[PDB]
């Protein structure tokens, strides 16, 4: 009887900067974390950061949570930005007292021949083809 | 890291683990655009394999009996359930669930429109100096839009000075069958004005096995690597 | 008058499910189970009635084959008898005195399922799950034969050795004590007068307020509470209106006062 | 439709009286989620070592919980019992009446 989904599909900020990831959910528990994971282009999964329910806000390293727990929000706050952090992010629930899976959401992801330095390419000085 | 197989047959997802903190253990499916669901867990203590939701009974069998080499097999496959298969198990203070690697999955239905890649190296710009060069190789002519690719100059890994396209681009977006191609745009004028520096950039693909069936006219799409050569000139 | 074993099987998730066995003798429990180490735990010297040391043990590997079994089967049969995840299973099986035995089983705190004769049946307003489990559970039949053995035969014999045994402890008894205060006003001008009362032991008790030999009919008796120690908690109210109230007393009647009614007056200040 | 609420009650074992020792019980019957977060409170702090009752069903099968603490009152400390549950959008604290 939960839900979670992402808005946004595809941004992408200036490099050394702060941006944020937004995440709505619907649950009906009163005890349950919430996460925030980090998908690589090679698939990995890594885990970022814990929160949720009365649990003040979580700042463990770099990377802050903006808590609305009336409204039911979470923000994913990443500043100092580093331009190697560039990958997909998920937002995923699960239960505190009785831990099993993670509902996600959709994903947020975060950015002869000749060169400008049929294809199209894209962009990574500039090297797209 | 990848499987490739045809519609109808077996497959068997091996996934690694960090050593083992290991309870129950989950199976996770995700597909680009959709979210990542799980599918089934494991129950080692009691061997308890039971699905979730309206997920068909039997489709989906894990027997893996040990901590960090544990497999799933996923049977009478389709041209739907592909994707990257993940596995997951929760730390031992509970609060953070800790995920493995992950397969990546594509079922085709003929054994056929897999192809190695096409790697060769163009001619830049006729300004190069006038101090800078970019040579760059272009793997294209390959299905699935999974492989890797590396340069490997004058008989040495690279490592730094590229940026290469990470999403494979397909050749023909229409029919959802075809090819897809990729960039490895990559030096200093006194390297390339040096008539002795070798590039050989390579491309791994990745394919079929010995075990796979073939009856195209063509050759088998095993595993390969596909490199090519080039050098320079004075003027 | 009775004696029930209960079990409640709470699946909370997929891979979260907790089952607790419990025997108790009406209101104060006698038994408990431990899948820990697959054992009885008695909770009272007397609690293991006129039953042998060694049938003991071959009720208690019985019941660790049973309840492990039946613990299985759902998430089995989850999916099957459409069981929707949260979901609680309980079931309530004994027999009473000098001698009906019953069983019966809830799914989702609702009647689903019950044991008649040697066969299990569906409540008719529980719908066609019931039908569906009720033939789950009548596929075998050498359980039912065992379940059937236990309640027509083993629970008299068992409950005659337990009374027996407990007759100390049953027919015990405990004075009460009470004591009175103040209790959240009703309305403007209007006080309310508690008459708490505890320690007592049976439940049967009698607690009224009073004006002399007047009882003062609009006095409030309240729930039966337990105390974690057999004893009983009961709190009498009473509303006046701010006066012609320092003339009021609360007495109580219990089967351990020996006929001696413990009576307590009202002073306010 | 099968979610109940249950009922809070909060009494003591033995009257109030300042220096001397004595029981708090708090009673939660009637609910059929069958999961809660009972927690005694002495001044807003969630009271450690709280023993209770192993848990049982009444004959409409609705659970009740026996939950009990020993404690020394004070003038100025004042008790709670506060209970989370599903049928529950805020926890309900309910307070002991000491006179």
């Amino acid at each position: 009887a939960q839900k979670v989904t992402q808005a946004q599909s595809s941004v992408s900020m200036p490099v050394r900067k702060a941006v944020t990831l937004n995440c709505l959910y619907e649950t009906s528990w009163w005890s349950y974390y919430i996460f925030w994971y980090k998908q690589l282009p090679s698939k990995e999964m890594i885990f970022l950061i814990r929160q949720g329910s009365d649990e003040q806000n979580a700042k463990s390293g770099r990377y802050s949570v903006n808590f609305k727990k009336a409204a039911k929000s979470v923000a994913l706050t990443i500043s100092a930005l580093q331009l190697e952090d560039s990958a997909k992010y998920f937002c995923a629930l699960g239960e505190l007292r009785w831990p099993d899976k993670l509902i996600f959401g959709k994903g947020t992801r975060v950015t002869s021949v000749c060169l400008f330095t049929v294809y199209i390419t894209d962009k990574c000085s500039n090297s797209a083809v | 890291k990848s499987v490739i197989r045809q519609t109808g047959s077996s497959a068997e997802i091996t996934c690694d683990l960090a050593e083992g903190s290991t309870g129950y253990i989950h199976w996770y499916l995700h597909q680009e655009g959709k979210a990542p669901q799980r599918l089934l867990y494991y129950d080692s203590y009691t061997s308890s394999v039971v699905l979730e939701s309206g997920i068909s009974p039997g489709k989906y069998d894990t027997y893996g009996s040990t901590r960090k080499n544990l497999r799933m097999i996923l049977r009478n496959l389709i041209e739907n359930d592909s994707g990257v298969y993940y596995c997951a198990t929760w730390d031992g203070d509970y609060y953070k669930k800790l995920f493995g690697s992950g397969t990546t999955l594509v079922v085709t239905e003929d054994l056929k429109n897999v192809f190695p890649p096409e790697v060769a190296v163009f001619e830049p710009s006729e300004a190069e100096i006038s101090q800078k060069a970019t040579l760059v190789c272009l793997a294209t002519g390959f299905y699935p839009d999974h492989v890797e690719l590396s340069w490997w100059v004058n008989g040495k890994e690279v490592h730094s000075g590229v940026c290469t396209d990470p999403q494979p681009l397909k050749e023909q977006p229409a029919l959802n069958d075809s090819r897809y191609a990729l960039s490895s745009r990559l030096v200093s004028a006194t390297f390339w004005q040096n008539p002795r520096n070798h590039f050989r950039c390579q491309v791994q693909f990745y394919g079929l096995s010995e075990n796979d069936e073939w009856t195209q006219d063509r050759a088998k799409p095993v595993t390969q690597i596909v490199s090519a050569e080039a050098w320079g000139r004075a003027d | 008058l009775s004696f029930h074993v209960i079990w409640i099987a709470s699946f909370y998730n997929h891979s979260w499910k907790q089952n607790l066995v419990s025997g108790w003798l009406s209101d104060l429990q006698t038994h408990t189970w431990d899948s820990n180490s697959s054992t009885i735990v008695f909770l009272w010297p007397w609690s293991r009635g006129n039953f042998s040391n060694e049938e003991w043990k071959e009720l208690e590997t019985l019941f660790r084959i049973r309840t492990i079994r039946s613990f299985e089967g759902i998430r089995r049969y989850a999916h099957e008898l459409q069981f929707e995840y949260p979901f609680e299973i309980q079931v309530t099986g004994g027999c009473e005195l000098h001698s009906g035995s019953f069983l019966q089983l809830a799914y989702q705190g609702s009647d689903f399922v019950s044991f008649q004769n040697n066969s299990w049946l569906p409540y008719p307003v529980a719908g066609n799950m019931a039908k569906h489990f009720c033939k789950v559970l009548n596929q075998n039949q050498h359980e039912n034969d065992i379940t059937h053995n236990l309640l027509s035969d083993t629970c008299p014999r068992f409950i005659l050795g337990l009374l027996d045994a407990g007759k100390a402890h049953l027919q015990r008894q405990v004075k009460p004590e009470a004591w009175l205060s103040h209790g959240p006003s009703p309305g403007p001008g209007h006080l309310q007068l508690v008459c708490h009362v505890s320690g007592f032991y049976p439940k049967p008790v009698w607690v009224m307020w009073m004006r002399g030999e007047q009882e003062q009919q609009g006095t409030q008796r309240g729930d039966i509470l337990p105390s974690a120690d057999g004893t009983w908690y009961l709190r009498a109210t009473l509303e006046v209106a701010a006066g012609e109230a320092a003339d009021l007393s609360c007495r109580v009647k219990h089967s351990s006062l020996e006929g001696q009614d413990i009576v307590l007056y009202w002073e306010g200040s | 439709g099968i979610q109940r609420t249950p009922k809070i009650q909060v009494y003591s074992r033995h009257p109030a009286e300042n220096g001397k020792s004595n029981f708090l019980n708090c009673y939660v019957s009637g609910f059929h989620p069958s999961d809660i977060e009972v927690d005694l409170l002495k001044n807003g702090e969630r009271i450690e070592k709280v023993e209770h009752s192993d848990l049982s069903f009444s004959k409409d099968w609705s659970f009740y919980l026996l939950y009990y603490t020993e404690f020394t009152p004070t003038e100025k400390d004042e008790y709670a019992c506060r209970v989370n549950h599903v049928t529950l959008s805020q926890p309900k604290i309910v307070k002991w009446d000491r006179d």
